[PDB]
C-alpha cells in the first residue's frame, strides 16, 4: 500500500471533527461522541489501488496562526470542510481558509465538503436562520464556491447519517493518487 | 503505557467504564460531565504513550543499533525529553485524583468532582513557563525534524530498515516519526476543547465552574504565547534570509 495523508480544514463548527470520528469508526457514536480525533491510518482501496490514508484534524489550531501550518507538510489532499446549517461558514470559505490553504499546500487537490446535509430540511434550523435574514447553504452556492476557488470537486455528505461519507473518503483517496 | 491505566481507560466513555448498577446512581449531568474528564486523562495517557515511543522505541533505539553522526538524534525528537518529564508528571496528577475518587472495594468505579484546581496548577506558575518554553523550542524545531527525517530514510540503507522494523506490528500503524511529531504539536491545541466541555457540565458546583473558567483562560494565554514565540528553524539557514523575515 501506498502512504497519502489528508487533512481537513474549515470553522469550529463546520464539523470536520465529527466527520474524521464517524469514517474512522464506520459510526455516529450511540454512547459518547469524542469532543476531540487525536489521528488514524485508513485502509482503503480505491479503484483496484490499495492506499493507508492518515487522517489529520485542524480544531482547536484555528486562533493560531503559527502553530496551524505545522498540520500541513506533505498533505496529498485537502478536505475544506463547511456546514450547511451555517451560511458564514461558507462565505469565509474564499479568502480565508483558500489562500492559506494555497501558499502551504501549493498544488494539492482540495476538495469543498458541504457538511451537516441533513440540516437542510430541518425545521428548527429553518427557523432559526429565518431570524437573521438567512436559509440553508443551497447545492448550486457549494458547486459555484467550489467552482470558484479552485476545487478539485465538491460532495455533501451528513456525519450524523452517515450518508456520503464513505464518498467523501473513497474520493480523497483517488484525489491524492492523481499527479 | 501499563496494562493497569489501559484496562482503566480501555472503554470508549466513563459510562461504559464504570459498573452498570454504580452509573444508574447518578444524574445525566454528572455522567456528561465526566465523560468528558475521562476523555481529558484518557487521551493524555495516549500522549504520554506517544512520548516514551519518540524516547524509548525512537531515539534510544537508534543511539544503540545505529552509527548517525552527533546531533541527528537530537534533531529527530527535540526536547523530548522534557516533554516525556511535563506530561508524565500531569498524568501522575490526573491518575491519582481518579484513584483517590475510588469507592471501596472497587478499581473502576469513582467521581471526580474537583478538576479545575489541577488545571490551575498544571498551567499557571513555574510549571506553565516550562511548558511554554519547551513547545515554543519544539514547535519552532518541527519542521527541521521531518526534513532530516525524510532525508536518512531515503539515503540510509540502515536507517531505512531500522524504521520499517520498528514500525512493522500493528499497534504501531499511526505512530511513525512525522505522526509522533505532528501528534505532539497538536497536544496544546486539544485543551481548551476538552475544558470548555468539562465547563459546560460544571456548573452545579460554583467553585468548580469558576476554577474550570480560570483553567480556561490559563489554557489560552498559554498557546498565546507558545503561538508567538515560534520561527521555523531550518538546516543550513543563512542569517540574511533570517533578518530579512
Ligand atoms: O468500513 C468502512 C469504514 C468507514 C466507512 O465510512 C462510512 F462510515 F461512512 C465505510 N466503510
Amino acid at each position: 500500500a501506498i502512504r497519502k495523508k489528508l487533512v481537513i480544514v474549515g470553522d469550529g463548527a463546520c464539523g470536520k471533527t465529527c466527520l474524521l470520528i464517524v469514517f474512522s469508526k464506520d459510526q455516529f457514536p450511540e454512547v459518547y461522541v469524542p469532543t476531540v480525533f487525536e489521528n488514524y491510518v485508513a485502509d482503503i482501496e480505491v479503484d483496484g489501488k490499495q492506499v493507508e490514508l492518515a487522517l489529520w484534524d485542524t480544531a482547536g489550531q484555528e486562533d493560531y496562526d503559527r502553530l496551524r501550518p505545522l498540520s500541513y507538510p506533505d498533505t496529498d489532499v485537502i478536505l475544506m470542510c463547511f456546514s450547511i446549517d451555517s451560511p458564514d461558514s461558507l462565505e469565509n470559505i474564499p479568502e480565508k481558509w483558500t489562500p492559506e490553504v494555497k501558499h502551504f499546500c501549493p498544488n494539492v487537490p482540495i476538495i469543498l465538503v458541504g457538511n451537516k446535509k441533513d440540516l437542510r430540511n430541518d425545521e428548527h434550523t429553518r427557523r432559526e436562520l429565518a431570524k437573521m435574514k438567512q436559509e440553508p447553504v443551497k447545492p448550486e452556492e457549494g458547486r459555484d464556491m467550489a467552482n470558484r476557488i479552485g476545487a478539485f470537486g465538491y460532495m455533501e455528505c451528513s456525519a450524523k447519517t452517515k450518508d456520503g461519507v464513505r464518498e467523501v473518503f473513497e474520493m480523497a483517496t483517488r484525489a491524492a493518487l492523481q499527479a | 503505557s501499563m496494562e493497569m491505566d489501559e484496562k482503566d481507560f480501555a472503554a470508549d466513555s466513563w459510562s461504559l467504564a464504570v459498573d452498570s448498577s454504580f452509573l444508574q446512581q447518578h444524574k445525566k449531568e454528572v455522567m456528561k460531565q465526566q465523560d468528558v474528564i475521562y476523555e481529558l486523562i484518557q487521551t493524555e495517557l495516549h500522549h504520554v504513550r506517544t512520548l516514551k515511543i519518540m524516547t524509548r522505541l525512537f531515539r534510544t533505539g537508534m543511539l544503540e543499533e545505529l552509527h548517525l553522526e552527533p546531533g541527528v538524534v537530537q534533531g529527530l525528537f527535540p526536547c523530548v525529553d522534557e516533554l516525556s518529564d511535563i506530561h508524565t508528571r500531569f498524568l501522575s496528577q490526573l491518575l491519582e485524583r481518579r484513584r483517590q475518587a475510588l469507592c471501596p472495594g472497587s478499581t473502576r468505579n469513582f467521581v471526580i468532582h474537583r478538576l479545575g484546581d489541577l488545571l490551575i496548577s498544571q498551567f499557571s506558575g513555574p510549571s506553565a513557563e516550562q511548558m511554554c518554553k519547551t513547545y515554543s523550542e519544539f514547535c519552532s524545531r518541527h519542521s527541521k525534524a521531518l526534513k532530516l527525517y525524510k532525508e536518512l530514510y531515503a539515503r540510509d540503507k540502515r536507517f531505512q530498515q531500522f524504521i520499517r522494523k520498528v514500525t512493522r506490528p500493528a499497534v504501531l500503524k499511526r505512530h511513525g516519526v512525522q505522526e509522533c511529531i505532528l501528534l505532539v504539536t497538536q497536544r496544546i491545541t486539544k485543551y481548551p476543547l476538552l475544558i470548555s466541555r468539562i465547563l459546560q457540565h460544571s456548573h452545579g458546583i460554583e467553585e468548580e465552574r469558576q476554577d474550570l473558567t480560570t483553567a480556561l483562560g490559563l489554557v489560552k494565554e498559554l498557546l498565546s504565547n507558545v503561538d508567538e514565540g515560534i520561527y521555523q528553524l531550518e538546516k543550513g539557514a543563512r542569517l540574511q534570509e533570517i533578518y530579512n523575515r
